[PDB]
């Protein structure tokens, strides 16, 4: 018994490549498309809910997850890896920040944490890199709204807008055309719905699509009242309905 | 509270002759004002012509004698059945005793 | 090079062969199973194939009682099935102790899925060659079916099937729902839902069943139980008169 | 057993070379170029962000220039993630020194520490080396301005002007051609931009693809100041030096 | 075949064998011969000692575990030291804790179990030595044969090592003869010295070449070397 | 947790990893040392693959283990630091417990042990370094010069060299150093040393550094000039013939 | 207890330390040097628990000498004292704390000024013109408060001490068998081997 | 690769065998035991005229009544000698007496097989076997003068005479003839000094060879160069005397 | 490609674990043994090849007992069998210590199952080279079980494994038919001694020794005991009789 695998499974090759990371990126390539757009008063992330049987209930499987009440994430690649990553992320947010400073971490820092976790699976003994790429979107008082992308290597960069997965190239191109530094959240939600239309083959409705945004505070999603400084979460996952209403004016 | 020690009385004596030596000891084992046994051997033959006795707290005395005898056994196993000289047995006993320097064998031992 | 097929590391195509081969192992028993949701119950049907006559038929099962409320059916080798069952039982027991309420079916599924995801990433742990279907009547979600695989993936179903002839069962069920237009068997008694299950099991498989060819598990408010050879026979007889 | 899949990252080649180290260096050689030039009154760190997009946020970034101390900073070449792990341990080491001796950590002591860490992954542990190379720019009251470099092998050296990443050969020759001991910070700022401008694998050398930082000892004060040029400041310094 | 499955003990061959173990068993045959035989009152061990040069000593092959037990080795000396020493403790334990002499049948069990552990886990190698254990316990005389595979067997007599098959036949034939040599130790020892020479070939058992050990009803396992065995040469 | 045996025997009876450890030493820059009648000197060549270095701070090739003992080496630089650090620590420990600084032999025996230990411990490779350790025992005036290598073996020399082209420079010394009459001067000793380096440095006033160690913690390195001054006179010695 | 006095004058630091070593009823030694040289320009005097006292000093000395060799540089007195405080502050919450009080006096060759540091076993550090540990302060601080001047010469300092030591020899109950004095200045550390009758 | 403690199809441990090969490449060491003492001699064998030959220490003292000679990878013998000296001293502290020469040897041989990457038997942490063989010689009251040969296999043999190293099989055959149960200490000294001169590549003198003995009276001593140089002269003379 | 049969936890392209299968080969290569569940107990019997006349008869016992009410017999690598019993014994002591009641046979089976299945999860261990038939009487009935190297196990009416595994299985199938209501303890003992003699045909070359043990609520009080002396001979003969 015992993990006798105490050596690296990702190593440098003569050319200077890191095989396992390259391959992990290839896995992300085959994944369903996901994207994120940054408006001047919000951020929107979205992806496609690729059901694996009409018998499966697509709601019992979210690809868009809330990390903190002001940070959300979405991915492309291996769903399971994403799932455990989201758990570790929600937790590190507490153990490494809320439990010390009494407030949730700022987007860049939480992304930095996530990125660290992924880096270790790139060098630690006996493991393979995570087979996913995430797009994390959040907001924090001193940095406003931001959008980041974290890859299997653990590298991460900020974006105005971008897409990952299957048709990332086509989508990234369609975004450059429609993006400007003056977009309003709703404008981005629209651009998002359009960019995503090209990726989805079959049905394109509020049940085949998953879309959440980071915007204003939702005092109605707080659960209580009595504390002035607590106004609510900026993260909100759109409802099947809220989607279709915009799909019309599409 | 719990006290790990006790006193079973008894007395032992050791005199060395020119070509002999004796080790005596009464055979009474007591506890306070009672007698536990009128005949409980307290002096033992450990082999290699060595007699020893550990007087004081019986439990500790027996554990020491038992550990020493075993010491003799292994001395043979490790140094080709060599005889354990009385001087060497003594030094060995010192290490056996000092081994519990901070939780002593409550005994006065003579070989 | 050629070893990226033995342990769980990526292949140049970004694949994990060992996880794919573990999927193969799930069909080794050549057993098929399916599950459907009643109005207030969940039923699981599974083929019971006792070949050897020297076997004590009563000790041959792939359906387990995880907790007072959760039931789990396994598609795959028996040793891996029992390993998974024990773990899930322990997990449901501990969860109750630590949080004060019974572990929900979907949560236990996620937990087992996460555990499976681990074998997918760590090299010294091999995946378990099984597919787990959890059922119960969750106190918040009602009738529930959640299934997990060697890849660590999991999801909830309106109804589902697993095994070699998985596809025939699935499409059969798919059609029944495109028709009824609802996401469940509209019945009050579980006995009828069990009958529906055994019926569509026969249509899709094109085979008749005796009382020792099946295995049934029923999940209801506050309790999950399995039917006996005779409870089944009674179910077979009922569907008999109508056809 | 498991021995079967062990790469053995820490063994010697028949020639006495460290396979993994040499390969890590080969990796570094494809990373954005970073220049380090030391003047008489300051130090200049310049770096080229390898590959970018129109949507890539250039304001909310700092992918190759990191502040270690208040008097020390580094330019990165290689895996950003690996670099962040090392950088963080380095920031911690600096603070322990400060708490222990109530003095800022001398630049070399911090560089040696980090190099030793790297060297470790070279001699034991069976783990892959860090695919990173650093250019250290810092100041202290014993050697004043100092410039260093450390690579995967765990080796480190001092320079007047140096570069890491891609096209280091071409860049080192250009630097070794126009560098002069008496150089002033602004001369260096210019040499740096020119050098990158001639080694770039891109069309033009715009501001969105650059990072600039200088450790000058602002005459009007008496102490050392670190300044990581903002997008705009890089845009300006790019027009002045005549590259529009 | 074999080539790909004898890398370590944790690997089974396609036929179902454990080559590393068989290789261990091999080192035994390559080892010097030794014989064991018992009656109902005594048990004897006769062993042929080997030497390197003519300036070297003859490697001892008999080891005493307790006062009522001992064994002879064939193969890697170090491993016998390890095993005999583990057996010495087991006997000592039984005496100290339970004030009981360890049953020969139980000593065998302990050896079997210790040896088996080395054939199922990665990194370790099987023991490369064979052992013959004699002993007079609470149920009479006893003789055991230990194999690195972890297989221990109780016999009336036997032999292990090179050409060991000679003695093994002689004994398998002389059975009814020595099994009755009760009360008389010198007969069992002579019978042993005979069975062993059935496996000779090179030289003839000399004084510093022979080694005999015995234990029984009123005989605490004792070892005889040199002049002590002259009256049997 | 990693304990793979990297240094193991091969059919012919060699430990290839120790073998290759040596190959890395051959690649290292040259280092040499010769003992006088009242001193010891250490010479090392400075590469020139890249020049534009800041010599002030760049790690020097001769390190002080204590105030009376120095250590030069050939091979992997990163590795040498590890040995130098352990030695410096071990030197302070010795002063602290024996109440007396280490003898050069002891300090050498220590560094050698560390090296040897890495040849038969799991999960570790041997040091790609070979060293020269020199100095004067406490309260003693007789010079000491030892050498160590990856294998863990050590011995004292009247003069010795290690590193690239050590073959060549050793030759020079074998027929230029007489034990009967060793360089009775600190001067003629530093000379014999520079002379041998020139056999391989091929013009290098900045490509040669010397350190002179005298009794009672008297260590000092020469500046380019002091050295270039010996270079100048040694080139004439030749031309005048 | 023992006497541990220190005074920082114009261009040097002076440390006076009692010579007596008493074990129970008898005075075992009358020439004990309660000091260690941490570096060429830094000196540390100490008093406290029987074994902890020297063990701590020698441990601190060893580390400073190691730093000097590794870096070929001499830490500033401020740096050495901060290091020593941290060590004491660590041991105070450990299983068995070092019960040692120290005075660190050094000459900062970089600032060209003498410095005197006082640190008690708890890790309480303070920089002073003149300091003392134990009861020493109780008799001397009034004399020093009075006669002390920042520009005193090393000579005026040795006279101020002499006065302090006399008040101590008069009013203190114990015979501390005199003191050993040492000066720390731009030129290193030297011992005034004539204070027994200066 | 393959376990560092695997068995060959012949029933041998690869690592131990390859270990013995490395010993065949070491300097020759010879031991002769007589009722007047035991003699140990070794071939220094420097590799350059600059190497100070006296810093070659291939003969060391375990205790006052035990000494030993090494051959093969000598650096691997440091820990062995340390363990040995400690075992002797230790034994004396526990029993107030000298450790038997055989016991000291058995102890050293116990380190021998403590190697592997995780062999189930204890915590044998040592990556490979020792690449050096030893000749342990001493005297005790129970068995008198003794000579032992300890190998990396864990096994040790007692010899009346023995040679290990590059010229072992050759010099051993020589000792086979020359040795008789009534040799004298003086004879053994010459005899060792002779076999050395035959097998040594170099021409034997007091600088490339070293002798030593161990006697019940003065224990273990290492003959200084002057004393040996003479035993060499006395040998040259005795050989030209027929 | 290939090589899927060199490590103990690798899945081959078809979803098998070749090492576990190679393990089975070691089982089939062993002596045959069986188990017969009766109306209130169980009977265990095994073949003991007599290599020579030197093997003391009745002395090299193979059947083992766990706790006080369990019988275990196995075919294949004997040492592995013991290792598996030693475990079961601890496993059973642990259960009794916590729950007081001696371990139920089904509960005991899963313990051995989980443990055995465990040795097919890691490549750092080897699977068990044995198949084990065990069982006993408990709170509610008698139980007979057989466990495979794969960790697989089921409850049986009758079971057998080893070389004569087919002969045995045949005899057992008959009994199962010609005794629908159930065999008796006394009966199974004889019937068992028979099936062993028959199944000894696939090894008829060597002479053997018979061994039987039983656990009957009426005949043994629910405690496992060895069949010795008279009752043994009576069954030996019943066999020798129908062996002609």
């Amino acid at each position: 018994m015992t993990d006798r695998y105490s050596f690296s499974l990702t190593t440098f090759s003569p050319s200077g490549k890191l095989g396992q990371i390259d391959y992990a990126l290839t896995a992300v390539k085959q994944g369903v498309t996901s994207l994120g757009i940054k408006a001047t008063n919000g951020v929107v992330i979205a992806t496609e809910k690729k059901s694996s049987s009409p018998l499966a209930m697509s709601e019992t499987l979210s690809k868009v997850s809330l990390l903190t009440p002001d940070i959300g994430a979405v991915y492309s690649g291996m769903g399971p890896d994403y799932r455990v990553l989201v758990d570790k992320s929600r937790k590190v947010a507490h153990t490494s920040y809320k439990r010390i400073y009494g407030e949730y971490p700022p987007t860049k820092l939480l992304v930095s944490e996530v990125a660290k976790i992924m880096q270790e699976a790139t060098q630690s003994g006996g493991v393979r890199p995570f087979g996913v790429s995430l797009l994390i979107a959040g907001h924090d008082e001193f940095n406003g709204f931001s959008l980041y992308q974290v890859d299997p290597s653990g590298s991460y960069f900020p974006w105005k807008a971008t897409a990952i997965g299957k048709g990332s190239v086509a989508a990234k191109t369609f975004l450059e055309k429609r993006w400007n530094d003056e977009l309003e959240l709703e404008d981005a939600i629209h651009i998002a719905l359009l960019t995503l239309k090209e990726s989805v083959e079959g049905e394109f409705n509020g049940d085949t699509i998953e879309l959440a945004i980071i915007g204003d505070e939702n005092p109605d999603l707080l659960g209580y009242t009595g504390i002035p400084t607590d106004k609510g979460p900026r993260f909100r996952k759109l409802t099947s309905q809220e989607i279709n209403d915009r799909l019309e004016a599409l | 509270q719990f006290n790990p020690y006790g006193d079973n009385g008894g007395t032992i004596l050791g005199i060395a002759g020119e070509d002999f030596a004796v080790l005596a000891g009464d055979t009474r084992n007591i506890t306070d004002y009672s007698i536990n046994s009128r005949y409980e051997p307290k002096v033992f033959d450990c082999g290699d012509n060595i007699v020893m006795s550990a007087n004081g707290f019986a439990a500790d005395g027996d554990a020491l004698v038992k550990r020493f005898k075993n010491s003799v056994k292994w001395y043979h196993f490790d140094h080709n059945d060599k005889k354990l000289s009385i001087n060497s047995a003594a030094r060995n006993i010192q290490h056996l005793l000092y081994g519990k320097r901070f939780f002593p064998y409550y005994v006065h031992t003579i070989i | 090079a050629g070893y990226d097929r033995h342990i769980t590391i990526f292949s140049p195509e970004g694949r994990l062969y060992q996880v794919e081969y573990a999927f193969k192992a799930t069909n080794q028993t050549n057993i098929n199973s399916l599950a459907v949701r009643g109005k207030d119950c969940t039923v699981v049907i599974s083929q019971k194939k006792v070949p050897d006559k020297l076997l004590d038929p009563t000790t041959v099962s792939y359906i387990f009682c995880i907790s007072r409320t959760i039931g789990m059916v396994v598609n795959g080798p028996i040793p891996d099935a029992r390993n998974a069952a024990l773990r899930a039982k322990a997990e449901a027991a501990e969860f109750r102790y630590k949080y004060g309420y019974d572990m929900p079916c979907d949560v236990l599924a996620k937990r087992m899925a996460n555990l499976s995801q681990i074998y997918t990433q760590r090299a010294y742990m091999r995946p378990l060659g099984v597919i787990l279907t959890f059922v119960s009547v969750d106190e918040e979600l009602g009738p529930s079916i959640y299934k997990t695989d060697p890849a660590g993936y999991y999801v909830g179903y309106k109804a589902t099937a697993t095994g070699p002839k998985q596809q025939e069962i699935t499409t059969n069920l798919e059609n029944h729902f495109k028709k009824s237009k609802i996401d469940h068997i509209n019945e009050e008694s579980w006995e009828k839902v069990v009958e529906f299950a055994i019926t569509h099991m026969i249509d899709a498989l094109g085979t008749e069943f005796s009382k020792n060819d099946l295995e049934v598990g029923v999940a209801t408010k506050d309790k999950f139980f399995t039917l006996s050879a005779e409870n089944i026979e009674e179910r077979l007889v009922a569907i008999a008169e109508q056809d | 057993g498991s021995r079967r899949y062990d790469s053995r990252t820490t063994i010697f080649s028949p020639e006495g070379r460290l396979y993994q180290v040499e390969y890590a260096l080969e990796s570094i050689s494809h990373a954005g170029t970073a220049i380090g030039i030391m003047a008489s009154d300051g130090i200049v760190l310049a770096a080229e962000r390898k590959v970018t997009s129109t949507l890539l946020e250039q304001d909310t970034s700092t992918e190759k220039l990191y502040k270690l101390n208040d008097k020390i900073a580094v330019a990165v070449a290689g895996l950003t993630a690996d670099a962040e792990i090392l950088i963080n341990t380095a920031r911690i080491h600096a603070q322990n020194y400060l708490k222990t001796y109530n003095e800022d950590i001398p630049v070399e002591i911090l560089v040696r520490r980090l190099s030793d860490i790297k060297q470790g992954y070279t001699q034991h542990g069976g783990l892959r080396p860090f695919g990173v190379s650093f250019i250290y720019a810092g100041y202290d009251d014993r050697y004043g301005y100092q410039l260093y470099t450390s690579n995967p092998s765990g080796n480190y050296t001092g320079w007047k002007a140096i570069s890491v990443g891609a096209n280091t050969s071409a860049a080192q020759t250009l630097l070794q051609m126009d560098y002069k001991d008496d150089m002033k910070v602004d001369d260096a700022i210019e040499l740096a931009l020119k050098t990158l401008s001639k080694t770039t694998d891109s069309s033009a050398l715009t501001y969105d693809r650059l990072e600039f930082a200088t450790i000058r000892k602002g005459a009007n004060d008496g102490e050392v100041y670190q300044k990581i040029f903002k997008p705009q400041e890089i845009k300006d310094i790019l027009v002045k030096t005549g590259i529009t | 075949f074999r080539n790909n499955y004898d890398g370590d003990t944790v690997t089974f061959s396609p036929t179902g064998r454990l080559f590393q173990v068989e290789y261990a068993l091999e080192a035994i045959k390559q080892g010097s011969v030794t014989v064991g035989l018992r009656s109902n009152t005594h048990a004897v061990l006769v062993a042929l000692k080997r030497n390197a040069d003519e300036l070297s000593s003859y490697q001892k092959k008999i080891i005493k575990c307790d006062e009522h037990m001992g064994l002879s080795l064939a193969g890697l000396a170090p491993d016998a030291r390890v095993l005999s020493n583990y057996l010495r403790q087991q006997c000592n334990y039984s005496s100290l804790v339970f004030n009981r002499k360890l049953a020969v049948e139980r000593a065998g069990h302990l050896l079997c179990d210790k040896a088996q552990k080395n054939t199922q886990s990665y990194g370790g190698r099987p023991y490369g030595v064979g052992l013959l254990i004699i002993g007079y316990d609470k149920s009479g005389a006893h003789l055991l044969e230990f194999q690195p595979s972890g297989n221990v067997t109780e016999l009336y007599g036997t032999a292990i090592g090179a050409r060991s098959q000679g003695a093994k036949t002689y004994l398998e034939r002389t059975l009814d003869t020595f099994i009755k040599i009760d009360g008389n130790p010198d007969e069992l020892i002579k019978a042993g010295v005979e069975a062993i020479s059935q496996s000779l070939r090179d030289e003839s058992l000399t004084v510093d070449n022979l080694s005999i050990a015995i234990v029984g009803k009123d005989t605490p396992f004792t070892i005889y070397d040199g002049e002590a065995v002259a009256k049997y040469i | 947790g990693y304990d793979r045996a990297l240094s193991i025997f091969s059919p012919d009876g060699h430990i290839f990893q120790v073998e290759y450890a040596l190959e890395a030493v051959k690649r290292g820059t040259c280092a040499v040392g010769v003992k006088g009648k009242n001193c010891v000197v250490l010479g090392c060549e400075r590469r020139s693959t890249l020049k534009l270095q800041d010599t002030r701070i760049t790690p020097s090739k001769v390190s002080k283990i204590d105030s009376h003992v120095v250590l030069s080496f050939s091979g992997l630089n990163a590795d040498s630091r590890i040995l130098i650090e352990k030695a410096r620590v071990e030197a302070q420990s010795h002063r602290l417990t024996l109440e007396d600084p280490v003898t050069v032999e002891y300090l050498t025996r220590y560094v050698a042990g560390v090296q040897q230990r890495y040849t038969q411990s799991g999960g570790v490779r041997p040091f790609g370094v070979s060293t020269l350790i020199a100095g004067f025992d406490p309260r003693d005036d007789e010079p000491k010069l030892y050498q160590t290598e990856p294998s863990g073996i050590y011995s004292s020399w009247s003069a010795q060299t290690i590193g690239r082209n050590s073959k060549t420079v050793r030759e020079f010394l074998e027929k230029n150093y007489d034990r009967k009459e060793p360089p009775a001067t600190v001067e003629e000793c530093v000379k014999l040393t520079v002379r041998s380096l020139l056999e391989v440095v091929q013009t290098g006033a900045k490509n040669i550094e010397i350190t002179v160690v005298k009794p009672d913690s008297d260590i000092v390195a020469l500046s380019s000039e002091e050295i270039n001054q010996y270079v100048t006179q040694i080139e004439q010695e030749k031309q005048e013939q | 207890m023992d006497i541990i006095l220190g005074i920082r004058v114009q261009d040097s630091v002076i440390l006076a330390s009692s010579k007596a070593v008493t074990r129970g009823i008898s005075v075992l030694k009358d020439s004990d040097d309660k000091t260690r040289q941490l570096s060429p320009h830094t000196l540390m005097s100490f008093a406290g628990e029987a074994g902890d006292t020297v063990q701590f000093a020698e441990y601190i000395q060893a580390n400073i000498q190691l730093y000097s060799i590794r870096e070929d540089y001499e830490l500033s007195p401020q740096a050495v004292s901060s290091f020593v405080r941290q060590e004491l502050a660590k041991s105070i919450r450990s299983r068995r704390p070092y019960q040692v009080n120290v005075l660190i006096g050094g000459y900062d060759k970089k600032k060209n000024k003498p410095e005197l540091y006082q640190i008690d076993y708890l890790g309480t550090k303070v920089e002073l013109p003149y300091g003392a540990h134990g009861y020493s302060g109780f008799y001397t601080f009034s004399l020093l408060d009075h006669h002390y001047r920042p520009d005193m010469t090393t000579e005026e300092g040795l006279d101020l001490l002499k006065l302090c030591v006399q008040e101590l020899e008069k009013r203190m109950p114990m015979d501390f068998k005199g003191v050993i004095v040492k000066i720390v200045d731009k030129d290193g550390i030297r011992q005034v081997d004539d204070f027994q009758a200066q | 690769d393959r376990g560092v403690s695997t068995f060959s199809p012949e029933g041998r441990l690869f690592q131990v065998e390859y270990s013995l090969e490395a010993i065949k490449l070491g300097s020759t060491a010879i031991g002769i035991a007589t009722k007047e003492g035991v003699v140990l001699g070794v071939e220094k064998r420097a590799t350059s005229p600059l190497l100070e030959s006296d810093s070659i220490e291939k003969i060391v003292e375990i205790d006052r009544h035990i000494g030993c000679a090494m051959s093969g990878l000598t650096a691997d013998a440091r820990s062995m000698i340390e363990h040995a000296r400690t075992a002797a001293v230790t034994h004396n502290l526990y029993y107030d007496e000298d450790i038997n020469v055989e016991s000291l040897t058995q102890s050293v041989c116990d380190l021998a097989l403590r190697f592997g990457e995780g062999a189930s038997g204890e915590e044998r942490l040592m990556s490979r076997p020792f690449g050096v063989a030893l000749l342990i010689a001493g005297h005790d009251a129970d068995d008198g003068y003794q000579l032992f040969h300890a190998e990396p296999s864990g096994t040790f043999y007692r010899y009346n005479a023995k040679a290990i190293g590059s010229g072992s099989e050759g010099a051993q055959a020589e000792l086979l003839n020359e040795w008789h149960s009534s040799l004298t200490l003086k004879e053994a000294e010459l005899l060792v000094l002779k076999i050395l001169k035959q097998v040594m590549e170099e021409k034997l003198d007091e600088n490339n060879a070293q002798l030593s003995c161990i006697t019940k009276q003065d224990g273990f001593k290492i003959y200084d160069n002057e004393k040996t140089a003479e035993l060499i002269k006395e040998l040259k003379e005795k050989e030209a005397a027929e | 490609g290939t090589g899927y049969d060199l490590s103990n936890s690798v899945f081959s392209p078809d979803g098998r674990n070749f090492q576990v299968e190679y393990a089975v080969k070691a089982v089939e290569n062993g002596t045959t043994s069986i188990g017969i569940k009766c109306n209130d107990g169980v009977v265990f019997a095994v073949e003991k090849l007599i290599t020579s006349k030197l093997l003391v008869p009745q002395k090299n016992v193979k059947i083992q007992v766990v706790d006080r009410h369990i019988g275990c017999v196995y075919s294949g690598l004997i040492p592995d069998g013991r290792h598996l019993v030693n475990r079961g014994r601890e496993e059973a002591a642990s259960f009794k210590k916590l729950y007081k009641t001696p371990i139920p046979i089904p509960a005991f089976a899963d313990r051995l199952g989980q443990y055995v299945q465990a040795h097919t999860l890691y490549n750092s261990v080897r699977p068990f080279g044995v198949s084990t038939i065990f069982g006993g009487v408990d709170k509610n009935g008698a139980h007979l079980y057989m466990l495979e190297p794969s960790g697989s196990y089921w409850g049986y009416k009758g079971a057998a494994t080893g070389k004569g595994r087919q002969s045995a299985k045949a005899e057992l199938e008959k009994l199962v038919d010609h005794h629908p209501e159930g065999l008796s303890a006394r009966e199974a003992v004889k019937q068992a001694a028979k099936i062993i003699y028959l199944a000894h045909e696939d090894n008829k070359e060597k002479d053997f020794e018979l061994e039987i043990s039983w656990c009957s609520l009426s005949e043994t009080n629910g405690l496992h005991k060895f069949v010795k002396g008279d009752l043994l001979q009576e069954a030996i003969d019943f066999a020798q009789k129908e062996i002609n």
